[PDB]
């Protein structure tokens, strides 16, 4: 799994997909959790997103499966991920963080 | 007209030939405390006196009974008065008891002379017709406004002067009509008399830096309430400060080089000598963009400095030590990052004096800085007079401020309007929260019953701070309609309200059809026609007239008065 995912074309695909359930998932009530969360998280220059495993694992739960086996990695995948995200809603934060 | 634009030199040579002698001091400066533009134009006429060795003197009054009375103190051989920033809206012949016959010499030979002269400068826009047409010692430095737009009011007192059948009294009716329009109108500004006496030192050939300052200082004073004035008259600043400035520019720095410069200067409150989170924290446009008084402003704000990329670690730190690689780039984030939030209007252009090494200072924060000066620097109808003299007192300290060689007391005003506007905020947040401000059809009211620093709102001053925070707060509230908003605050130990009737403004930086037409202050009137009949020990005496001194047992009945009145 290490060099599974160390993989450049197997990382991108893991790298899109993790943007794609930060910028999508929506929880019963509707509204976007992390897109939320990434606002509090640049609001009060944080550093740091909570992310549920229980989300992760609900959808695309390759992934979750993943990060239980080789978090190693896909910590790293995940942490440029959120800083993308991030830097879509507030954009030059890497400025703050 | 009386003094037009043109004719201010023959004023000022009249003055000097009548009083320029060194035996005695026979000129006398009564000035209008609480009134920066009035302590700019008595600034600016001690230094050319100054100049001149004329020997004068400079008395604050605060109230109308004030003058009164030192006007009964007054001897007869001070043969030239000047009243600053008030007197151009009362009978002054009247209010004075004055009587031409007495204080006439060498009447004859069509011409007359005067033993006394009063020239009244103010830029009160309601000039009483007795003042301006129907009196010779008194003399008015009029702006322009009435050899312009007062030849309709100039016939009408006229004909009823010189006529003292049917189509006669018709005809006199028609005429006492067109005065009778001319009242019963809201008391306005439209110059400032800062920029008149540096129009009359032009005219004089006395204009330097210091005098140019102190012009941009008496103009810039208008700004947050008449901002179309400050708009008027600062193309002519601007061109002055480029007339004036020294051909060698782009010269290094040394310590006696004094530089006016026209600059980005935002409409932050103390930009310089605050931190940027309080500087739009605390700004009453911020705050009204954005109503930062309630909770969820504060996260509004948060959001902003992130989304701009500046860390509130950053942002918090006073303005010197801020990195210099976010100080400069001020410009290119505020005009990535300000549309967004509606704070376009922020971004301006102003003037910012360094004094060799002492640091930037801009017109906006100079001002504050005297204001706060003269608001907080240092059994009824005792206490009252003590306030008064405070008052008074507080005068002197903003005038010292004004000297280079005191940056010692500027400093303490800048930290004194920067309590001043933390105090303003919480007040402001407490009426807003609680919805004190009870809405009417004729005008919002707002009584300030109990609180903290309660004491602050006795000075008139400080009350409209605290008005002009309301009003600005109000006019970026699309549903809410323009109305004439209502402050009072108990002082316990006099057991005295004061009653501030302010006027509304539309949204700052809106330029309109309707926005051109200014906003009159109808209070004035109403307050004297209420006090005129039932008697309520109403003490009308200052010189801003929409402001009264009231019982507190009295102060129900009187609005009721006042909204049963329809004047305003």
């Amino acid at each position: 799994y290490s060099e599974w995912i160390t993989q450049p074309n197997v990382s991108r695909t893991i790298a899109r997909e993790l943007k794609s359930f930060l910028l999508e998932y929506t929880d019963e009530t509707g509204r976007s959790v992390y897109g939320a969360r990434i606002r509090t998280l640049g609001e009060m220059n944080s550093e740091s997103l909570e992310v549920n495993y229980r989300h992760l694992a609900e959808s695309k739960a390759i992934l979750a499966l993943f990060l239980a086996k080789c978090p190693e990695e896909m910590l790293k995948i995940f942490d440029l991920v959120a800083m993308e995200a991030t830097e879509l809603h507030y954009p030059d934060y890497a400025r703050i963080h | 007209m009386y003094y037009g634009i043109s004719q201010f030199s023959e004023a000022y040579n009249k003055i000097l030939r009548n009083s320029s002698s060194h035996s005695s001091c026979q000129l006398v400066i009564f000035v209008s405390c609480l009134n920066i533009d009035a302590l700019c134009a008595t600034k600016m006429l001690s230094l050319l006196f100054k100049k001149q060795l004329v020997q004068s003197q400079i008395v604050p009054i605060f109230g109308y009974s004030e003058l009164r009375r030192h006007y009964s103190q007054l001897d007869d051989n001070i043969n030239s008065l000047l009243l600053v920033g008030f007197g151009g809206v009362i009978d002054l012949e009247a209010f004075l008891e004055i009587d031409p016959q007495e204080y006439v010499i060498d009447t004859d030979s069509g011409e007359q002379s005067f033993r006394r002269d009063i020239y009244v400068l103010d830029a009160h826009r309601p000039w009483n017709l007795d003042n301006i047409f129907g009196s010779q010692i008194i003399q008015c430095f009029d702006d322009g406004t009435v050899d312009d737009t007062l030849g309709e009011q100039k016939e009408a007192y006229y004909k009823l002067l010189e006529l003292d059948r049917k189509q006669r009294k018709k005809q006199i009716h028609e005429y006492e009509g067109v005065l009778e329009e001319y009242y019963s109108q809201g008391t306005t500004v439209v110059n400032s008399i800062s920029a008149q006496i540096y129009s009359l030192l032009s005219a004089i050939g006395e204009t330097n830096l210091s005098n140019l300052w102190l012009n941009i200082l008496g103009t810039t004073s208008l700004d947050i309430a008449y901002a179309q004035v400050y708009n008027r008259l600062y193309p002519l600043l601007q061109d002055e400060v480029k007339r004036l400035t020294p051909s060698s520019r782009n010269s290094v720095k040394t310590p006696d080089t004094l530089t006016l410069n026209i600059q980005p200067d935002y409409y932050l409150f103390l930009l310089r000598h605050s931190s940027l989170y309080d500087s739009f924290y605390y700004s009453n446009y911020v705050n009204a963009k954005l109503s930062l008084w309630n909770e969820n402003g504060k996260k509004r704000l948060h959001k902003m400095f992130a989304r701009m990329g500046i860390p509130l670690s950053t942002a918090q730190e006073t303005w010197l030590y801020m990195d210099h690689s976010i100080k400069r780039e001020l410009g290119i984030i505020f005009d990535k990052n300000l549309d967004r939030y509606g704070l376009q209007d922020i971004i301006r252009d102003g003037f910012v004096r360094t004094l060799g090494y002492r640091g930037s200072i801009s017109a906006s924060e100079f001002v504050e800085a005297l204001t706060a000066l003269l608001e907080v620097g240092n059994n009824s109808a005792q206490k009252l007079t003590n306030l008064r003299k405070r008052w008074v007192s507080n005068f002197w300290l903003s005038w010292d401020a004004l000297d280079d060689r005191k940056v010692e007391l500027l400093n303490r005003g800048i930290q004194l309007a920067q309590d001043l506007q933390r105090a303003i905020f919480n007040t402001g947040v407490a009426i807003l929260e609680k919805k004190l401000i009870k809405h009417l059809r004729i005008y919002r009211l707002c009584v300030l019953q109990d609180g903290p620093d309660l004491d602050l709102y006795r000075n008139p001053l400080t009350l409209l701070r605290l008005g002009n925070w309301l009003i600005e707060c109000c006019a970026e509230s699309e549903d809410k309609q323009l109305l004439p908003m209502v402050l009072a605050s108990i002082d316990e130990n006099t057991d005295t309200y004061l009653v501030a009737g302010l006027t509304p403004r539309y949204p700052r930086g809106l330029d309109t059809i309707h926005t051109k037409k200014p906003i009159l202050n109808n209070f004035s009137m109403a307050f004297q026609q209420i006090t005129a009949e039932t008697d309520a020990k109403v003490r009308i005496d200052n010189f801003e007239s929409s402001i009264i001194e009231i019982r507190r047992e009295d102060l129900s009945p009187f609005l009721e008065k006042l909204t049963l009145s329809g004047l305003l």
